[PDB]
């Protein structure tokens, strides 16, 4: 799991969250990962369908 | 040519974007401005829709 | 010749470079420049850039205006900025004092996301508590005085000595070359263009067919500007979380 | 002031009126109006508009000129058309001759899709055939003299008595009334305009805020046209069959 990565420095999670829309209350919205590492590599899925 | 920045013939128009963008994100907490307290939220309905997103697609 | 940058324009231009903005951030938008154009009283007002945070609330920026006016040798804009989150309502991004920008300027990493978040600064010890707005408004200083590019005698001065749109504009001779393009705040007719910057901080790409030029700071990675001279637009966008790239050197 | 029509702008302000293009269709565009562009000589060329067919391979259809001149008391423009099935290759879409132009007025109903078939009319029994094609161009032909809508005052007549873009165009005073606008085949300074034509036929729909306007043709239901203020941007398209509304009168 992307959970196991090596944090950076200050106990900081090396993928960060990014979502669809600002208000948790949309029923059919996208999630997602971007890296810190690298910046510009991005994993995100919507209901069934994903991608890197 | 001079005109203002808008015309006063356009409350309306104003009216109708100021309710199309507060569609989007969360609305504001206000506060009772005797009391100085925050209004309470409105509880949502609770109801079902499909996915119009995805028909616009 | 345009008036003010279109952001339709400008998304799909720069989108190839990767500066996109989200699907509901961009209906957000669509609605919500005008209304806080009018509220504000301001003549110009765009989009000005997208700095990512570690939280996932990026901070969209705003940048407006109402007239730029010729002051000591320079293009002075009496520019005003404001944030949002969610892209419908926008929040003044107030000034910051000479003394805090040293000590923003030492702040460094990505942003939290918070806008109520404080980082902390020790000196000779004395602890200084800076709030994160006050680090947002400061990088995106730096990175307006870095590039804040037009094209080269797009602007023009006028009786009362004010910086207006030259709307006899013919386009750039040269698109592909960094004399065609400039500062913002270089006066017209001053001969001061992108090529008396450092030398290797702008990239150029030009599609002599299509007619657009892509030019890209590399001192900044994240500013991009677009020209397209068929049509005789331009604009800019700056993406990124803000950090200036120090490593140019090795890096060329 | 804009030079030439762009239809990312076009398609973005139309959207809302149902004047929309397929995405691959649109990427195609993109590509291909600036190849033909070239290799047809030509100094404007856009998207007139879409016609839908029974098939679903709905044609697309391109104007483009080169120079417009004043003839006659008429502003005249060497206009040439191209239509296309997919947006990537375009064809011509060559004029017909006058007597075939009242044929192919009789023929009626939605068009078939393929450029190979030809209608049948009968008259005293000789029988005629006419090609697909022919009732393509005289749709187009019949809706562009009723339309071909700019703004007022935006062109203006040169030395060698040609007409040219207004670069000092300043706006429409009164964006919301039919006087803004005319025809393109008016000349500059004649005083016609969408006023004088038949009262009833032209919707006009003002957002005063943002400064958009919208004005929809009633006789030939399907005929968009925008002006955007702020920016001084305006363009128009066709989409629909192609027919007249006959029974105006009793519609309105």
């Amino acid at each position: 799991a992307l959970e196991e990565d090596a944090q950076l420095p200050g106990e900081q999670a090396a993928w960060t969250p990014i979502y669809s829309s600002a208000s948790e209350a949309v029923k059919t919205q996208a999630g997602g990962l971007r890296s810190l590492v690298w910046p510009g590599a991005v994993c995100g899925g919507r209901g069934s369908e994903w991608t890197c | 040519l001079s005109v203002p920045l808008v015309p006063a013939a356009s409350a309306a128009a104003a009216a109708a974007a100021v309710a199309k963008a507060s569609l989007f994100g969360d609305p504001e907490p206000v506060l009772d401005p005797e009391s100085g307290e925050p209004i309470d939220p409105d509880a949502p309905n609770e109801f079902e829709c499909e996915d119009v997103e995805g028909d616009g697609d | 010749v345009q008036l003010e940058p279109n952001i339709t324009l400008v998304l799909k231009h720069l989108a190839s470079c990767g500066a996109v903005v989200s699907a509901e951030q961009q209906a957000a938008l669509d609605h919500s420049i005008p209304i806080k154009r009018i509220e504000a009283g301001l003549r110009s007002l765009t989009l000005w850039g997208r700095l990512t945070t570690l939280n996932g609330k990026d901070y969209l920026v705003a940048e407006g205006y109402n007239v730029a006016s010729s002051k000591e040798g320079a293009a002075v804009y009496e520019t005003k900025y404001f944030y949002s989150q969610d892209g419908a309502r926008w929040s003044d991004l107030q000034p910051v004092d000479s003394e805090t920008a040293t000590r923003c300027a030492r702040i460094k990493g990505m942003l939290s996301g918070d806008p109520a978040k404080n980082y902390e600064l020790e000196e000779k010890p004395l602890v200084f508590q800076i709030p994160e707005l006050a680090v947002l408004r400061c990088r995106v200083d730096a990175i307006a005085t870095a590039t804040s590019v037009i094209p080269t005698d797009s602007t023009i001065l006028n009786a009362a000595s004010q910086v207006v749109p030259n709307r006899l504009f013919a386009g750039a001779a040269y698109p592909e070359k960094l004399e065609s393009y400039q500062h913002r705040f270089s006066l017209p007719g001053s001969g001061v263009t992108l090529s008396q910057d450092l030398r290797g901080t702008w990239a150029v790409q030009y599609d002599a067919f299509k007619g657009v030029a892509q030019v890209r700071s590399l001192l900044f990675p994240g500013y991009f500007f677009y020209y397209a001279a068929n049509e005789l637009t331009w604009g800019s966008l700056y993406v990124g979380d803000g950090l200036r790239n120090n490593d140019l050197i090795f890096m060329l």
